[PDB]
């Protein structure tokens, strides 16, 4: 009845092998002999030579432990969160008691990473990351003059609505996660969980409850200003009315638990926008600090 | 498969014989592969067959004003090339590849290429000043053609990113002066388990003549470059629309 | 004054937290609770038990309320013609907004809105007839004829001794439902339908009732879940509640 | 020990038991695997049978 | 209230720290992440990758950017001149500082910058002829002739089948690299050098071109690390980055 | 089919799930549908007024005020919980005083 | 409010308030209001040697006796080493003189 | 005992497992030496060979 | 909070104590310390040379 089938794409043979445990390096090698030792021979010059092996005070004896550096230091500065080590001022957010900026007490703000030019070039050497988040608050005022105040912070998770005026009922809301602390009181230290719908942080079709990727024809990646609906944040003035002292309040990113993938050459260009990595291609630069000649230094 | 189904020929410009030239390091076709998993109510098919042959798209001359080319994927997958009767229907696609690059030319030329594939190559366009946040991507530039498209700041790689550090990724040095093979599989590259038939566009395939070609007067001013590809391990499967029937 | 050390997190309030509670009343032991049937073990178990889903929703007034749930199969026409589609979106508008699924997506934000459905027919006892019932996977169009819509995936109902039809919907997920920076910008959004077709005229002997009505039900299995519990957003006030 | 309801009555059997504990170390009420009074999943005797042939009597 | 201490040293703030964090949404299970290949387990074998070498880095314009990476070796002079020199110095200017290595010694203060290189050729296939390549040890002068730069070490490269040679750069650390107590008082910063010197003339046989092109390659090994986590600075801005 | 049930039941020779451990999965139970803790009460004191002129103010637990809340609870008709409490003063303008 | 941070061996100098090197990232820095009590911290062995000795260990550049290719100056900071640096938190001047 | 990934899907073998802990003593995600799975360090049955001699068939 | 107990000797500051100190630089290892001669053990052996 059936009269045709062809999958094949397979190998046989020595595919694994046998299971052990034996995390200990040996003697390898020893030496093998090839001919005459001469300069100008007639082939080729500047031969070369061999050795045998050994790992510190583990591998054969342990009489002698003369090591380079009598242990000046730790040897493992180099990992990806050693890299990702410090904490940076990514927010800087300014209330004033009156003005332009923010005059109704309410300043939204969201999470992203363009903010410091340098810290979106040490992260865009990879293409796929996967890293938890970790935020402090300072407030302090333009003089620097710590004030009694009152303070209501709040996380807005992916697709939730933007609180516009302080009379907002998302101002209340149940949901959205909120914290309040006097800032007389030491810093709001506090963690952000994993918030992406897949397995690594990648733009494109990811925010707005409609469509989204390239070609629009269905969906605009503009959602008013507050463009591609993701992890923002919002803060007031704790009060029926506006406040007595002017603020500036400031954030700190810090990442743990990195793990990256993939990674592409850095950059050899200034950045010039968002989400979309043009260049100056009138004003295309070298790299390096050019010298004169090559002949001399 | 093997050598021969709809188009057979095995003779080139320079209708080479002697053997071929390929330089295997897996062992023969190293089994298949996964199938991973999914979250929601969708689920993928195989369509075995009629895309496990080798394909030869057209042949893109090398000359001395030369500035390289690339290509994206799976653009030439779909219609815009050989293909097109089992890749605009569908909706989910994932393969790995088996692409092979043969070059020709006599004793007398000098010069050499580079191939690299970069996953998720998104290029910045021309830019330099078509200030572009997100507005609209184009689609004229980013899928032009089987063919590729020669580039225009090789340096910067047209999109800001340095030439030097290319080797990063799987790369071989086609050098005009020993060999002409090149030999390089590709699996599977992608954040979710399935991509779509859409602009969602997989790894992109670059060429960069670095050492520059040329010759004496009296001989062949042009060499050819053949392009093939093998999908090793396709799938294609999703469709849902308007009135049915 | 121990040798403690001060701690930069403390003296803050969270709303989403837990610690250290303290109870008032020491001297208390509230009543013993007996075993009482119906106890809810998870909000599921409700994403799965029937409920009737309205799809005629033309009507908006108050007396005709009635037939939104319901619609005719009558015999003017039947040979190639559509009797009515809807898409497959839980939480966001039409006709599983009226269904226990629906209202309980209003509580999410990763839903699906999908699987099995339930059609109970009401004809006398003496109608046949044949109804063709399609689906279209997302990212694609309704079929603009019956032999179109035969493609793909499709079942024949009929009326000889059937009364009921469960057809199943798959759950695929490829692309990105929503990664808005910023809102106002992207309004790219699409879902598969489904659609029902007239393959046979409705057949009827001299005495039966010409108009006949087809109901339709929804539920789900044990499958997909909800996630990322956000908080609803309604209209269901009135201000004056006194 | 073990208390059927809290002090006289059954229908809290696993829904309430015990009280409390200190500041720092506190637990609450919960039935655990092991040291049970008796596990309610015994039953399920049939799983599969016969596919199909059940009674064609009429 | 408790028996505790007063604890000098709380309720301050450290950047470079870590302590009991605080999630916000305990009813949370983020995607769990499959094995996508290519995972980089640690900052280096990017510090060992090969990555083409500039070494003629005299153009300064925009089309003549090409030729910054490959210099000539055409047959002009043939028995005793000089082709090109650098430096060992990684991450302070020219040409490391063009490839990975260098762009990751931009992040650190203990630095090498050395270790084994490779030169591919392009000549057609007809070309023959013997370059001498020197390394000169720190603390020492550049040799004024080719005899001088064949002692110590070097090696005799090849055209007829070599196509390739990795010559290797040793490691040695006597002196002090940066002592300053203040800046602006002590400029003594001193690194060996790499000659490139025509040992014959570039025979060709009549037909074949004059001028070809070898290019470079850098890399290291598994002996030296990086060290003293530093903060970068660089000009990589332009102030618009809206 | 047959039957298979994760990495327990039968082989455990590959674990291939959908997503490879994205977030938790179980945030659907009772106690994560009643999560957040919402603002029922807004007790208003004045220094002088109409409202609560002589200090004192009573207030009683409900639910009514709000509907919302009134909505998610009323889906059952039987229900057995305990309950805490947490207390903010603040002046109208935000700051503290010593009191 | 008062900002303190160390300073590594060979990093910039930080001169004016304006001063990126007051944000930077790899510089560690310490908040605390003065009203707290004192903010005690510990610093490693910087030293690139086995043991404390000058001469040439200072500056990116050369160094040790009989200069010739750099100055052990560094203009006002001879000796690039672990320093110190302090602001006073604000957009500008304090009210209060410190000490 | 051990997860998968976190619930069904496999990938987050030993990437994912548990969730956290109390205040005061916590924990984090990672491997251990005993008590794995499967140890993938099984594999190189040649390490050093002849040290030339391989084929001169040509 | 925590059911503990105000402590009548913190907030202060002593000149010859010590306690938990705080580093730092984590990603850090300095030089390993080789053995060099003529490593004095206590005060003393230069009150009877
Ligand atoms: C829509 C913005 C990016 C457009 C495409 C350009 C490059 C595509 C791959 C990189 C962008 C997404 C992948 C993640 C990159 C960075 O690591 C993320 N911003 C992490 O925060
Ligand atoms: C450049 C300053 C010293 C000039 C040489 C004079 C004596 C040389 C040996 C002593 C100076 C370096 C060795 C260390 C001495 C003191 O213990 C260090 N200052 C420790 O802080």
């Amino acid at each position: 009845g059936d009269r045709v089938a062809d999958v094949i794409e397979s190998s046989i043979g020595d595919s694994v092998s046998r299971a052990l445990t034996r995390a200990l390096p040996a003697p390898t090698g020893q030496d093998t002999q090839v001919s005459s030792h001469r300069l100008d021979t007639g082939k080729v010059p500047a031969l070369q030579a061999a050795e045998i092996g050994a790992s510190s005070n583990a591998s054969d004896e342990s009489m002698i432990e003369t090591r380079c550096v009598l242990n000046s230091h730790s040897t493992a500065e180099t990992t990806l969160d050693s890299f990702f080590s410090r904490a940076g001022l990514v927010g800087e957010i300014d209330l004033p008691l009156e003005g332009t900026t923010n005059p109704n007490g309410y300043a939204n703000w969201d999470i992203d990473i363009t903010g410091y030019a340098q810290m979106r070039r040490k992260v865009e050497l990879f293409t796929y990351m996967r890293f938890d988040a970790e935020f402090t608050f300072v407030a302090c005022t333009p003089t620097g003059q710590v004030v009694p105040q009152l303070l209501q912070y709040m996380f807005v998770p992916p697709g939730a609505p933007e609180p516009d005026s302080r009379e907002s009922l998302a101002w209340q809301t149940a949901t959205n996660p909120s914290v309040f602390v006097k800032l007389s009181d030491p810093p709001a230290q506090v963690s952000v969980p994993f918030m992406s719908p897949a397995s690594a942080y990648q733009w494109f079709y990811d925010g707005y409850p409609t469509f989204g990727e390239h070609k629009q024809e269905k969906d605009l990646e503009y959602g008013a200003c507050p463009n591609n609906m993701m992890g923002t944040f919002s803060v007031r003035t704790v009060g029926t009315s506006k406040s007595k002292y002017p603020l500036v309040i400031r954030i700190y990113m810090r990442m743990k638990h990195v793990r990256a993938w993939i990674p592409r050459p850095m950059r050899n260009q200034n950045y010039l926008f968002k989400a979309n990595p043009n260049y100056a291609g009138n004003f295309i630069k070298p790299t390096g600090a050019s010298r004169t000649a090559i002949t001399t230094l | 498969s093997d050598r021969v189904a709809q188009l057979t020929i095995g003779n080139s410009t320079i209708t080479t014989q002697e053997a071929a030239n390929i330089i295997v390091g897996y062992g023969e076709w190293p089994s298949y592969c996964s199938d991973s998993d999914a979250t929601a109510v969708d689920k993928p098919t195989r369509p075995d067959v009629s895309v496990n042959r080798f394909y030869t798209l057209d042949t893109k001359l090398w000359e001395k004003s030369s500035k390289g080319w690339y290509w994206k994927f799976p653009d030439v997958l779909t219609e815009t090339g050989v293909f097109g009767q089992n890749a605009q229907f569908h909706y989910l696609y994932r393969s790995g590849f088996c692409i092979h690059v043969q070059c020709n030319a006599s004793k007398f030329h000098q010069g050499a290429l580079l191939v690299a594939v970069l996953p998720e190559y998104v290029i910045g366009s021309v830019a330099g000043g078509t200030g572009t946040e997100d507005t609209h991507p184009p689609y004229k530039q980013t899928q032009p053609g089987a063919d590729g498209f020669e580039l225009q700041h090789p340096y910067v790689l047209d999109a800001g990113i340095p030439i030097s550090q290319l080797t990063v990724c799987p790369h071989q040095w086609i050098n005009l002066r020993t060999n002409n093979c090149a030999t390089i599989i590709v699996p599977y590259i992608n954040a979710l388990p399935f991509d779509s038939a859409l602009n969602h566009c997989n790894f992109g395939l670059l060429v960069v003549p670095i050492s520059p070609l040329d010759y004496d007067q009296g001989a062949t001013p042009v060499i050819p470059i053949t392009i093939t590809l093998a999908p090793m391990c396709s799938e294609f499967a999703g469709l849902r629309q308007a009135v049915t029937q | 004054g121990f040798p403690t050390e001060l701690k930069p997190g403390t003296n803050q309030f969270l709303t989403t937290d837990d610690g250290v509670s303290a109870p008032i009343l020491p001297n208390f032991h509230p009543t013993p609770c007996i075993h009482i049937p119906g106890e809810v073990r998870n909000l599921l178990e409700l994403c799965q038990v029937e409920t009737i889903l309205e799809v005629n929703n033309v009507p908006t007034n108050a007396t005709s309320l009635m037939e939104r749930l319901r619609f005719p199969v009558s015999a003017q026409a039947g040979k190639g013609e559509l009797c009515a589609v809807f898409r497959a979106d839980p939480g966001r508008s039409g006709p599983w907004q009226s269904t226990l699924l629906g209202q309980l997506c209003g509580y999410y934000t990763q839903w699906s809105g999908s699987l099995e459905v339930t059609f109970m027919f009401t004809g006398s006892f003496m109608a046949t007839g044949k109804m063709l019932i399609a689906y279209t996977p997302p990212g694609g169009p309704l079929p603009k004829d019956r032999a179109t819509a035969m493609l793909g995936t499709h079942v024949i109902w009929d009326f000889g001794l059937q009364s009921s039809v469960t057809l199943v919907i798959p759950w695929i997920s490829n692309t990105h439902y929503r990664a808005h920076a910023r809102d106002g910008v992207f309004d790219y959004y699409t879902t598969g339908l489904v659609s029902i077709w007239y393959q046979t005229n409705y057949v009827v002997p001299i005495g039966a009732p010409n108009t006949a009505y087809i109901i339709a039900l929804a539920a789900a299995q044990k499958n997909f879940t909800m996630k990322l519990c956000k908080d609803a957003s309604d209209i269901l006030q009135t201000g004056t509640i006194q | 020990s073990h208390e059927n309801s809290n002090s006289a009555t059954e229908g809290s059997t696993i829904n309430y038991t015990t009280i409390n504990y200190y500041k720092d170390s506190y637990a609450a009420t919960a039935g655990k695997q092991s040291l049970k009074q008796d596990p309610d999943k015994f039953a399920n005797p049939v799983k599969d049978i016969f596919t199909e042939m059940a009674a064609p009597l009429k």
